[PDB]
Formats: structure tokens, sequence, C-alpha cells
RNA sequence: AGAACUGGCGCUGCGGGAUGAACCGAACGCCGGGUUAAGGCGCCCGAUGCCGACGCUCAUCAGACCCCAGAAAAGGUGUU
RNA sequence: CGUCGCUUUUUGAUCCUUCGAUGUCGGCUCUUCCUAUCAUUGUGAAGCAGAAUUCGCCAAGCGUUGGAUUGUUCACCCACU
RNA sequence: CCAUCUGUGGGAUUAUGACUGAACGCCUCUAAGUCAGAAUCCCGCCCAGGCGGAACGAUACGGCAGCGCCGCGGAGCCUCGGUUGGCCUCGGAUAGCCGGUCCCCGCCGGGGGUCCGGUGCGGAGUGCCCUUCGUCCUGGGAAACGGGGCGCGGCCGGAAAGGCGGCCGCCCCCUCGCCCGUCACGCACCGCACGUUCGUGGGGAACCUGGCGCUAAACCAUUCGUAGACGACCUGCUUC
């Protein structure tokens, strides 16, 4: 089709500022800062007036599936203000029949060594991605959290845990084993 | 970041083509790659040309939408476009193109006296601040 | 003399038949760092069919037969071998004034090198589409020698900046020192005629 | 079509050129990787199989039925007089590979490493390193001579040594020393080449290389069996007795269409002689050998804590084909690829 | 002093695909790559000149090893800047690749 | 396998279809210049090295030129 | 009940090639290839509780035997796996 | 296997499960961007080492001979091809280029504000020599380093194929190594081709020709048996 172009803006509260390199962004905020380069994606960014702090994305050429992207590059800048802010706190929850999970932390809550799952001998270590923060709950049983700035790192780290208590050779639909996640929240509540 | 644009009334230059060498002012985008131009004081008169023919320049001039010839003429020298664009370091270098070409035998000698004579003058003085500066950082 | 083409940007075919026709017209070309090759569809789909060059193996003994070559440098030499007239002495001959070199030896560091915008990745694909680096589909066939040509790299380029920057050092001078006029009767005849 | 019944590959194609290897001293294709921080060490070293044994050890291995009981192992025994490090090399990488970058030698170097650079040493005058060794001495010879170990220092990275064996020291009428060059792989590569120039022309044992039940490779060149037919090169099944014209022979060399005799086929030629390397082979005992005269010798081989004799490892009446051992050994579990007074690189 | 002739290489003969023609030559001289501005160069002589080992000159006082065949431009030959030209021999085909010598003698300019 | 009608091959080369009996151009004394048919013009390989026009399409088995040398029903919130 | 295909390991149909000759069944022996996968790796789905099974996916790396009868290919049986 | 011993790990990923996430205001493993992933695949380990290269050793006396290196002039023999060199940033492409005050890396580099330019003119559509016919007379402008070298001495840079480059002190020497102007001369060979360079090229044979050096080793024959069809292969041969 060509049409002339889209584009979504990304408002900024105050205590975040976005500055731009290029396609690259570089997000500081008040929890510390994380960037993201977008140098495949064909569109041009713009930060526009003092004291407001308004993103424009828009793209002015494109087809069905590059009007697409317009859209999937603003809601990523929404997670790095969102993240930056008030952060990431992914909660999950162990599941267990009969044999109780233990579950520990090795290394400074970024190493994740979970045994007796499901009666097996194998530990099973899970080293995390440069980022988040491993905690046991308080006040909870079995709940583990994770926390972090960046979403995609937070949640990765999140999907290697529930990937690795995965049931083999088995049926799958009874011995509902596993630490799955629970809840997609902030590290800071309610701002 | 896409500092200058199409636009009704973008005055462009035109590159190669029938018309190749003179402004033009854009009047209407017709369909997406083909542009209704005219200008009415640079002896090209009204059609359609490809957009990949045309250059854009940063002149713009506030004449309505598709108006006709005379409004064009109007806006094209109540802005003066034609000594703005002389007065311009891009139409100075497409000056500076053609004079090197049609630069005769006699003339080419003549460049060559005189460019080899004024780089001894500069190489002959270049050494100069290279010998101030050791003199510098010697003590 | 010889001309010198840096081959990164550029797409494996569209830089290996414009090296094979101007070989044959008795230019001396050498292609330096054809590792960084642009080869046009994504990785796997390339990888793929590299994969099936490599089984065209003879069945009664894989010794004679097809010389399935690893480095980028050969990858590239084969190329315009199959747009060569090879099997004749006039395509022999084509072939020995072509010498292709991966990463940049020593007599070809401090000459200037040449692009071809016929075959650039920038000019001729369309920026929304994917392509391969020969350099990571060698690597991922066998060829042994990335890393240790990827640190004799970065010690070129950094004994390159140290050259530039003392360039752009001489550059200010003479031009400052053509601020230094005293020569304006021969600045009449340039400006004139195309300074 | 379809053979009716599925048998496998007789012989292993990954061995396939079945050759008289170019070399009677193993070469060793890949020496392991060498780290900075580990201590300088060298990697290989050269040895002489001696013949056999075997053994009898307390095992200990918890969960097997063998376990706590006396075990008979066959073993064997390798005669490795000490090295002496000659030459140092170093090696800079291309993109074309490892390249020599230059080699500097000992001072004085030995008299049978010269015999190695001769295939007539009578009808010689032994001129090799005459002019090499003046430049040690002379002044303006010797401030180039440390120039090159600081270019040396400077741009190769991986570094090797010269050594070879002392065949003064053994029964055979050989006197040619086997000239090896193996990899130092230490730390970095100042401290891995100021441990190279301070041992040259110096002794280097055994026991300094390899350790007591310190598991290690044997590199060698096989039992040399001659030209030899099908059925003993390949293992391959003898026809039936009615065979005309030969029984020991493979009978299908191959099918119609492919029209050609494959390279994956079984025939006659060299068996034996072959270039191979054992993985695995575990130390049992570094002995030493037949020291001083202040008070005795002392043969004392072969005595463990629970035989307590004056044995010495060399059997009685001297081992078969190959001579009386009197030097430092290295004990080893199992076959080991040679024939008797083979030279054969024990390895990391 | 100085280059009197413009650089030209001599591509192959005139051919078909399969069969081809030993009597016209084509070119592709230096510099010029396009058939508008190939006019220049019709109906320039051009020569080939290479060596042998015995000896021949006509004006030199003495005869040097150097020897030549003359030939001359025709026409213009596809869209690029190619040219043919039709000597008095054939070229020998040792010659392709190799420059030839185009002069500027029959001047319209 | 067997008929009809016209042409062809057999008796017949040449250009094009990579290769070829019959297909498409086209028929031949020995040559020079000119031009074209069928076919083509990234490089083998003569000629697009045109600032060619407009769209369509991404394949982890893309597709690519009469005869002609490989495929169907059915289905696809893949795009138009 | 229909209906659309593929393959040349069956048999036909054809008669283009070989009648101044291409040695004609099977077995033995040995190599390599194909996948339309029996097992083995990693998986998805069951009317998958477990165990055993079944249906599908990437997949030909590796294996797919010993015998009684019979010229047998095929068949049938004993036994292991 | 009728005895004994040994058999070796990485990467990208397939199937599939997922992450964030649009299209389609939600949803969704996907469209751009990510993760795990295997008897398959490629490599390692291992077997052979290319009309593929390195690094290093030794380089022929005797009795006349002989052989390298450097410095040479002198001819003829054989293979021909070219007719000025560019001596270097990295890269980006919905972007880059130059100059720049301020706070940080043993008197140099990392950053940001600022000023520029940009169908790139601090433009290989370009740049420097140059299209140098020579010299003499003879003035202006430009310039006080001289510029070639058989110079001698010195340093230190460039290992990926360094085989090249930069700096310095003395020196037979030039003080005409440029631009404009004055003066008159040289083969002015009588209209004409292969001219003009790289080039005192490449390769071989010899001779008059100065200095500096150098004084071996392969193969056979003999022996060995770690080797063997034969060649090949591993070894010995001192007046102790
Ligand atoms: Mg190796």
């Amino acid at each position: 089709m060509k049409t002339i172009l889209s584009n979504q803006t990304v408002d900024i509260p105050e205590n975040v500022d976005i500055t731009l390199k290029g396609r690259t962004v570089i997000v500081k905020g008040p929890r510390g800062t994380l960037r993201r380069d977008f140098n495949h994606i064909n569109v041009e960014l713009s930060l526009l007036g003092k004291k407001k702090k308004r993103l424009r994305v828009d793209k002015w050429w494109g087809n069905r599936k590059e009007l697409a992207t317009v859209r999937t590059i603003c809601s990523h800048v929404q997670n790095m203000i969102k993240g930056v802010t008030l952060g990431f706190r992914y909660k999950m929850r162990s599941v267990y029949a009969h044999f109780p999970i233990n579950v520990v932390i090795q290394e400074n809550g970024s190493l994740v060594e979970i045994r007796n799952f499901l009666g097996e001998k194998y530990i099973r270590r899970v080293r995390m991605r440069p980022g988040v923060a491993c905690s046991v709950s308080q006040a909870q049983k079995d709940e583990l959290i994770l926390e972090g700035n960046d979403i995609e790192l937070v949640s990765n780290s999140a999907a290697l845990i529930q990937q690795a208590t995965t049931v083999k050779n088995k049926d799958i639909r009874k011995f509902l084993d596993g630490i799955y996640v629970s809840e997609k929240g902030t590290v800071q509540q309610a701002d | 970041v896409f500092r200058r644009f199409v636009e009704v009334g973008r005055v462009a230059y035109v590159s190669f083509g029938p018309h190749a060498g003179k402004l033009v002012a854009i009047v209407d985008v017709i369909d997406q790659n083909r542009a209704l131009v005219d200008g009415p004081c640079t002896q090209v008169r009204r059609q359609a040309m490809p957009f990949k023919c045309m250059q854009l320049t940063d002149f713009i001039l506030k004449f309505p939408h598709s108006a006709h010839q005379k409004y064009v003429r109007q806006a094209w020298q109540k802005a003066d476009i034609n000594t703005k664009w002389a007065a311009t370091r891009w139409a100075k270098k497409i000056e500076a193109r053609e004079r090197k070409a049609k630069m005769t035998d006699f003339d080419r000698f003549k460049v060559m006296k005189a460019k080899k004579m004024r780089n001894r003058i500069i190489k002959n003085e270049v050494k100069k601040l290279q010998k101030a500066a050791l003199l510098k950082a010697s003590p | 003399q010889v001309l010198v083409l840096d081959g990164r940007g550029h797409l494996l075919g569209r830089l290996a038949a414009i090296v094979a026709k101007q070989v044959l017209l008795g230019r001396k070309v050498v292609v330096v760092r054809c590792e960084g090759i642009n080869i046009s569809g994504n990785f796997y789909r390339n990888k793929l069919k590299y994969l099936a060059f490599l089984r065209k193996r003879m069945n009664t003994n894989p010794s004679r037969g097809p010389y399935h070559f690893r480095a980028p440098s050969r990858i590239f030499w084969r190329t315009v071998r199959g747009m060569l007239p090879h099997k004749t002495k006039r395509g022999q001959a084509a072939l020995d004034r072509l010498k292709v070199f991966d990463g940049i030896p020593p007599p070809y560091d401090k000459k200037k090198r040449m692009v071809v915008p016929a075959a650039l990745k920038v000019v001729r694909l369309k920026p929304t589409r994917k392509f391969a680096y020969l350099g990571r589909l060698a690597h991922e066939v066998g060829w042994k020698y990335q890393a240790v040509t990827a640190t004799l790299e970065e010690k070129r380029k950094e004994k390159a900046k140290i050259h530039y920057r003392k360039k752009k050092q001489l550059m200010r001078l003479r031009k400052q020192a053509e601020k230094n006029v005293e020569k304006k009767i021969d600045k009449y005849t340039e400006v004139l005629k195309t300074h | 079509s379809h053979r009716k019944f599925s048998a496998p590959r007789h012989g292993s194609l990954g061995f396939l050129p079945r050759k008289r290897s170019s070399r009677h001293r193993g070469k060793v294709k890949s020496f392991p990787k060498d780290d900075p921080s580990k201590p300088v060490h060298l990697t290989a070293f050269l040895g002489y199989k001696a013949g056999m044994t075997h053994i009898v050890r307390e095992v200990d291995r918890p969960g097997s039925k063998v376990n706590k009981k006396e075990v008979v192992e066959a073993v064997t025994i390798v005669e490795t007089p000490p090295m002496v490090v000659v030459g140092i090399v170093g090696y800079v990488e291309t993109p074309r590979g490892l390249r020599t970058f230059k080699t500097v030698f000992a001072e004085h170097i030995s008299d049978e490493c010269k015999r190695r650079f001769y295939k007539n040493w009578h009808k010689s005058k032994k001129k090799a390193f005459t002019k090499y060794c003046k430049k040690w001495q002379d002044e303006d010879g010797k401030k180039q001579l440390e120039k090159d170990f600081s270019s040396m220092k400077k741009y190769c990275q991986v570094i090797r040594v010269i050594a070879h064996t002392q065949m003064r020291l053994l029964p055979l009428r050989q006197k040619k020393a086997h000239l090896m060059e193996i990899q130092v792989n230490g730390g970095t590569v100042a401290e891995k080449l100021d441990w190279a120039r301070e041992r040259l022309e110096q002794q280097v044992p055994v026991n300094q290389v390899f350790g007591q039940d310190e598991m290690i490779d044997v590199i060698g060149v096989t039992k040399g069996k001659g030209y030899k037919g099908v059925t003993s090169r390949w293992h391959t099944k003898k026809l039936p007795r009615k065979t005309h014209r030969g029984l020991r022979k493979v009978a299908c060399i191959g099918a119609w269409h492919p029209a050609r005799v494959a390279f994956s086929v079984a025939r006659a030629g060299q068996k034996g002689y072959h270039h191979r390397t054992e993985i695995n082979k575990k130390i049992y005992k570094i002995g030493q050998g037949y020291l001083i005269k202040d008070g005795k010798l002392i043969k004392n081989n072969a005595s463990t804590d629970y035989d307590l004799s004056d044995k010495s490892i060399n059997p009685l009446g001297g081992f078969v084909h190959y001579g009386e051992v009197t030097n430092d050994f290295v004990m080893l579990k199992g076959c080991v690829v040679g024939t008797k007074k083979r030279v054969l690189t024990l390895r990391k | 002093s100085g280059r009197l002739w413009s650089k030209a290489i001599f591509a192959g003969y005139k051919r078909g695909l399969r069969n081809q023609r030993e009597h016209t030559a084509l070119l592709k001289i230096e510099g010029v790559y396009a058939r508008d501005e190939t006019e220049f160069y019709l109906g320039k002589r051009c020569a080939y000149v290479y060596k042998a080992k015995n000896n021949t000159v006509t004006p030199g006082g003495k005869p040097n090893k150097t020897r030549v065949i003359w030939g001359k431009v025709t026409r213009a030959h596809g869209n690029s800047g190619m040219v043919r030209a039709k000597f008095r021999s054939n070229l020998p085909a040792k010659a392709i690749g190799h420059r030839i010598r185009v002069m500027l003698y029959p001047s319209r300019i």
C-alpha cells in the first residue's frame, strides 16, 4: 500500500530523561539506567521540547509489516520507562505434590540451586542473566521473586526456572509440578 | 533527521532528464513518485516530473495548493530565488564544475604554472611551522 | 598498475562478477578483507546451501574430486573461478591476475583501498531484508582462523587511527598555513577556473 | 541389493591410508593447551620401550566386586634417560596457521646431537655449528643474539623447546640422538621464555615433567608386519574351502554402476608400521636407576613396600631383544605401540 | 617527451556466440564508457606494438626488435563505449588483454 | 498401435532452444561492407556499464522462457 | 460412499536398444546409498495414573542376529533380542 | 574375544517449549528483536600431508685449480610486458563530516555543550609532481632549508607475507634545484610509422677487472633388522 506516515508518541515523566545517540536509546532514571539499540528497524525517533519530554516515533515510508513495528518501538520504550522508575517484579510460586521443592541461592542472588524436585537426586543449578536479583519470599510459602530494571532480563530468567522444572517421560496433565510464574508486578509500587 | 521534505511549494533542483540543471517549484504531488512541477522564471514549464529525477533544495515558497502559473511566478520573484540560488554554496559548486569542463588547453597550462607555484609557497611555509613546533617541544 | 578492493559491505556475486571481467581485461586486481563480504538471504538459508555444497562428494575416493574450501578468501576465489573460462589457458591466466587475501596483509595495508558501488549492500539490497556474513558462515563451517584474524584486525586498525590522527594534524597545519596567504595573485586563476 | 543380513564395516575409515608412515619418531600432532596462571612446565618426553612384565597391586575401587583385593595387571616399562634441552623455538600465529618465528640453539651442543644432522657421520668432517658457536663468544654476534630473544618475547605467542635423548646411556647400537621439539605450556611468554634461556644445555629429568598416577598418552609407530593379505590387514571373512583361485580374499569388491573401486573397500597392502596415538595410559611408577659408587650403586628398582629385596626391574637374564636397564624409567598399564627398542613420545 | 596516444586494450574478436570473426577486432578504449562519447575516436589510426627477436625499423636509423600492426577504428559497438577496429592483418590472439596504442592522427578536432 | 490434412526429417547445413533428427527462425557457389529474423544483452559469452517505467513476491525445498524434461485435489488471520 | 496423488522394491503393456553372444535363478562374500523409522537420541499428542502401548515430528549417526525344513527369492517355525 | 589394554568435547542450531511484542486499542513463540534445544550437522581429538609455505645448520684447495659477497666498467645471447606515481581512519546509511572551550587516561587519548559544511569541494568526477626542449645573457617576485650522492657515522619504527620506512651528525658540493620578465643560440635533417618511460628490466654463458671471505656434503658400496617383494626405511664404521 505504501502509506503516508504513522506515529505514536510516548510521554516521559520528570525523574526519567531519555537521550538518544541515534536509533540507540539511552534511558536514565532513578533506579539505574538501561539502553537498547534499534539499528535493525528502520525508523526515526524524535524527542521534542524542553520541560515536557515527548518522544515521537514515526515511519514516513513503509508496508504493512513495516507499519506493524512502529508500535513495537514505542511499547519497548514504555517498558524502559516503567522499569527504570518502578522496576519489574515477577513473583513465582512453587507447586508440588508429595515431594517438597528445596530451592536455595548460591551466588549473591544470581545462581539458583534447585534440589529435591520430584524426588530426584539431580540438582538443577540456574545461573541468571546479568541484572536480576534472586530472593526467596518471606511471609509466604515456596515463592520466588525476581527483581530488576529490564523486562527481558527479568522475564527470560523467569522462563529458565519454569523450563527447568519440566516433567519428562510422563503425563504432563497430572504430575503438575513446577515453579510457575504467578504475578507480573513492579519493585516500587503505585507510581 | 529529515531536515527537508517535499511540500506544496518546495523548490527542487532537477539533476537529469530533459531539464537537467534547472530549478523547479513542486506544485502538487500526484501519486507516490511523480510530482506536478513548473519553473516560471527558469524556463521549465508545467508537467509531472518523477521524484527520482529531482534534488530537494532548502527554499520553500508560500503559494496556494495547485494555483496557476501566475501566482507561482509572483512567489518565485517575490522571494527572488534566482539571486538566492546563485548566492548559495551548492550552485557555486555546479558553477565551478562547468568552468573546469570548458577549460581550454591554454588556460589549463596557465592553471598548471600557477598551481605548482603556490604549492611551493605553502610547502616552503608549512615546513616553517613544523620547524617552530619542535622548537617549542625541545625545551 | 594494480587496484585494491576492500571487500566488506559488498555482495558475494555482484563483486565477483565485476572482478571476473576486470581480470579478463588485463588488470591485476587484489581483493582485500574478503571476510566481511555480505551475501543475500538470511544466515540459516545460506548456511544450508553451503552444507549442501559440502556433500557433493565423489563416491569412489573423495580425495580426488570436489575440493571444498572453507576460508572466505577461497570462497571468494572459487566464485570468480566459476565466472571464468578456467579450462582454457586464457582463463587460467585470468586467475593469475587475481590474488585474494583474507584480512589485510602488510603489502596491502598501507595502500588506498577502493570500493565498487555496484556491489555494496547499502546500494543494492532493500534495507528491510536479511543478509549473511561470509565470515561466520565460514566460521560455522570449519574455518578455524576467525579469532586469529579478528585479533589482527584490531591490531591493524589501531595502527591506522594513529596514522589518520596525525594526518588531520598535517592538514590542519597546511590549512592554517594557507591562511598566511601572501599568494592571492595565484588564487585569482584557480577560483576563476575551479580551484 | 539389500544384503539380507546387516553387518558393520570391516576396519575403520578413520585411519584409512594404511601407509608406511613418514617418520620413525612419533610426531605430536597437537600439544595440550597452555595457560599463563598455571606453573611453567614441559608437556612431552621421549622414551624407549623395553618390554613388558606384569604386576600385583591392591585394588581400591568401592562398589566393584574386586574391592580391596590383589589384581595382576600387565605393564610395560619405558626407559627414559633425562633429556637435554638444546634449542628454543618460538611460533607466531597467522591466519594461515602457526609459523616458526626463529630458533636459538645452545652455546656448545653435544656430539650425539650433531650425529642427527648427518646421514654419513664417518665420511663427514663434522663441521656443523662450528660457525654458529663462534657467535655466542664474538660480542657482535652476541648483542644481536640477545636481540632475537627480545623480539621472540614481543611477537610470538607459543614457544617450544628443542631437546634430545642421551643415547650414551642406552644399550642400543644407535648413538644418534632423537631430536624432539616440545612445547612449554606455562605462564605468560616472558616467564615462559626466561624459563628456557636459564636451562639451555642442561638436563631435564622425567619426574620433573610427569608424575606418579598422572595419566598420559603414548604416541608411536606400530609393529610393522609387512605386505599382508586382505584377511589379515582388515580381518575379513575367509571364503569356503571349495573356492577356485583363492581362499583368503574378499570376493565382491564392488557393484556394477559406481563403475570404479571405491575407497571404502578392503584390499591387500602394507599392514603395521603406522602412526597411532593411544589415549589414557596410567603411570604406575617413576623409578630412578643405578646410583652412586660411594657405597654401592644400589639396584633397588621394583622393591615395593612389601617386597624389600635387592631387586631391580630388569628381569633375570635381561630384557628379551632390548638389553639391561640402567636409567630412569616409566611403567605404564597396558599394551603400548611399537616393537621393543622403539622410540615413542610420552605425552600429557 | 610524453604520451601522444590514448590507452586501449584489445578485448576480443567480433563474435556471435559460437563462431567468431577474425577480420574485425573490438576494443575498450579507456576513459570512454558510453556510446554517446565515442564519436571522437572514429577513424583514428590505432596500433598494436609488440616485440620479436629479429629486427626491423623504418625511421630510426638502426633496426630494433620492435614491430607493429597498424589499423583503424571503424564504428561503435554497443551501448557501453566499446569500439570495433579493423586492422590490416588480424590480431594474433596472444594480444587478448594486452594494450593497443590508439593515436590521435586523422583529426577533425 | 492405427488413419486424415498440411508441412518436415529421411537426403539438409546454418542462427537460436546449455546438450539434441523432427521445435523456432532460416535453407548453402567463394568473399567484403550493411542490416535483421528467431533469440537475447550480471559474468563465463558478442550486446542494458539505460541515473529504464510501474507494480508483485521472502521460500528452514524461492523462482526463472514453445516443444521440454517433474506434479494435483484441499488448505493458509502470509501478503496484495 | 466418493475422490486426488506419488513411487518403480510386484506384475503387466510396449518392442526403442543388444541375435559376427552384454554369461541366465539363488546362496556366499563385501561396499555404499535411499527413508515411506523397527530400535536408539530429543520431542508433541492419546480414550497417556504408573507400567506397557498407540498415533505424529527433526532424524538414516548407528545397529537390525543364531537355527530346523526347502534349490529356493518368498514362506513357516524354534530361540534370543 | 582363546590372553591383555585403550577409545576422547565444543559450536551454531533441527524438532519442540518459551521470552518480550505488534499486526488486530486485548490476545499471540514472530512480523522486527531474544532463550533453552538433540544419537543429526561442522570443527576438535585422531589418520594422511599440496607443482603449499616457514625457521635453522652446513656449504667443496691441493698441487695448481675452485666458490660466495661487495665495487666495477666492456660486449654479444635469450624472454618480453608497460609508457608518471596517490605513502593507509573506522564506519554509518531513518545518517554522517570538520574545527573546537570544559572535566578524565603515563605531554599525548575519552566525553558533552558550541561552530561549521553537506547531492559530500578538509570532493581518488579527487589530490601532488607535472605538458622539464635545453642553455646563455639578464631583471623582478619567492626563498636562506640548500638537493641529488659512491658519501662516512648514528639511531628506531615495521613479523599477517616485516624485506620497507623515518630521523640525525659530519661531507667532496650546489648556492643557477620554482613563478613572471630580458637576450639569442643549439640537426632548422627540408609535411609523415614502431617516437617518449619504467630500465645502468628478467634469465643464462663466458672473459680484462678491485677488495672481502669461504674450505663441505649427498648417493652408491659396506653393515644393521626397530624395516623389507624389489626400491624404500631405521642404524654402525676414530688407529681405541
Ligand atoms: Mg595439529
